[PDB]
């Protein structure tokens, strides 16, 4: 009987130190050993270290002296502290019982020096030579924003079928993503299609009719 | 440290089929081996403990065996909810380590990609950028090669690709390939081509446009 939940800032600069919290509910933090696990891109899992039911800690030798795992017996929580972080520490962090029997939901932490930047939203309209088929594909290009995420929809959500919104990628510290939508050719451009982009961090919410 | 090698890298199966995943340790680790299943935006889930110990709540079709340096995870009669990543982890020696994982995907009939190319928008050009976008959608298998050609010459720098995970509805894959140039360079050439080479066609699928046309 135990539930785990991670919490903490999702954006840490190379000039700062990282701190994540795992809240243990059900049994006491003193009733088992607990670990911190992280998954880097490329599905590379790393067992960072663990803290026993008594407070003893053990750390992955590769994180040598950069890591500190602590606990608070009064609040039934334990923490991950990581200093001298770099973009290489960008990953999904999870807390779990040391045997993997119970895990938290996981939380993302991105390490970057990038400044908050609103995205540019560009239309991807069919070339004249590719509008002769049964269907037509249009697109929307979202470039140069930070940090993630952005939320992109088509016609404010009424258009959801035949959509492919790709994962964002980095371009010199700024993110970019594109989305394609495919509809029957006879209905477009007569029945308009609009790309809607929201970037909470820069308080951006725009619509671009393709 | 202990290196765990999982194979195959990817497994394409039909539902109802029985599969077996491998995990080899670079050293004998007795029976201190554990198996996990992990889905997108989801934490790993313990499937098997200490090589063959069953875990409460986990389906019957899941079983593990092995010892020392060789271990195998078997899924008898795979169901639709079993697709995803599978990792093995050793707890024999510190640091505890994970294998690279084996992706279990659903097999389907091969499907040719639908390829679409888009030139830079007038809006982006005004800002000085020139992104040429190419979508290669709903294809299978996932293996695909994309080549960008400018005035007939292959271009590699400035190209960024992004892939969607296998679609849970039609089991296909889609990808976007974007050639990002500056307006300065974009306007010094005429022909832009996105070429896709895929198992579903003897010849590559070509989509192109000329700046001097439309």
């Amino acid at each position: 009987e135990v539930q785990l939940q991670e919490s903490g800032p999702s954006l840490v600069k190379p000039s700062q130190t990282l701190s994540l919290t795992c809240s243990v509910t059900g049994d006491s933090v003193t009733s088992d050993y607990w670990s911190w696990i992280r998954k880097f891109p490329g599905n590379k899992l790393e067992y960072m270290g663990y803290i026993s039911y008594s407070g003893s800690t053990y750390y992955h030798p590769s994180l040598k002296s950069r890591i500190s795992i602590t606990r608070d017996t009064s609040k039934n929580q334990y923490y991950l502290q990581l200093n001298s972080v770099t973009t290489e520490d960008t990953a999904t962090y999870y807390c779990a019982s040391w045997g993997g029997d119970v895990w938290g939901a996981g939380t993302t932490v991105t390490v970057s020096s990038a400044k908050t930047t609103a995205p540019s939203v560009y239309p991807l309209a069919p070339v004249c030579g590719d509008t002769t088929g049964s269907s037509v594909t249009l697109g929307c290009l979202v470039k140069g924003y930070f940090p993630e995420p952005v939320t992109l929809t088509w016609n404010s959500g009424s258009l959801s079928s035949g959509v492919h919104t790709f994962p964002a990628v980095l371009q010199s510290d700024l993110y970019t993503l594109s989305s394609s939508v495919t509809v029957t050719s006879s209905t477009w451009p007569s029945q308009s299609i609009t790309c809607n982009v929201a970037h909470p961090a820069s308080s951006t919410k725009v619509d671009k009719k393709i | 440290d202990i290196v765990l090698t999982q194979s195959p890298a990817t497994l394409s199966v039909t539902p109802g089929d029985s599969v077996s995943l491998s995990c080899r340790a670079s050293q004998s680790i007795s029976n201190n081996l554990h198996w996990y299943q992990q889905k997108s935006h989801e934490s790993p889930r313990l499937l098997i403990k200490y090589a063959s110990q069953s875990i409460s709540g986990i389906p019957s079709r899941f079983s593990g065996s092995g010892s020392g340096t060789d271990f195998t995870l078997s899924i008898n009669s795979v169901e639709t909810e079993d697709f995803g990543m599978y990792f093995c982890q050793q707890s024999n020696s510190w640091p505890y380590t994970f294998g690279g994982g084996t992706k279990l995907e659903i097999k389907r009939a091969d499907a040719a990609p639908t390829v679409s190319i888009f030139p830079p928008s007038s809006e982006q050009l005004t800002s000085g950028g020139a992104s040429v976008v190419c979508f290669l959608n709903n294809f299978y298998p996932k293996d695909i090669n994309v080549k960008w050609k400018i005035d007939g010459s292959e271009r590699q720098n400035g190209v960024l690709n992004s892939w969607t995970d296998q679609d849970s509805k039609d089991s296909t894959y889609s990808m976007s390939s974007t050639l990002t140039l500056t307006k300065d360079e974009y306007e010094r050439h005429n022909s832009y081509t996105c070429e896709a080479t895929h198992k579903t066609s003897t010849s590559p699928i070509v989509k192109s446009f000329n700046r001097n046309e439309c």
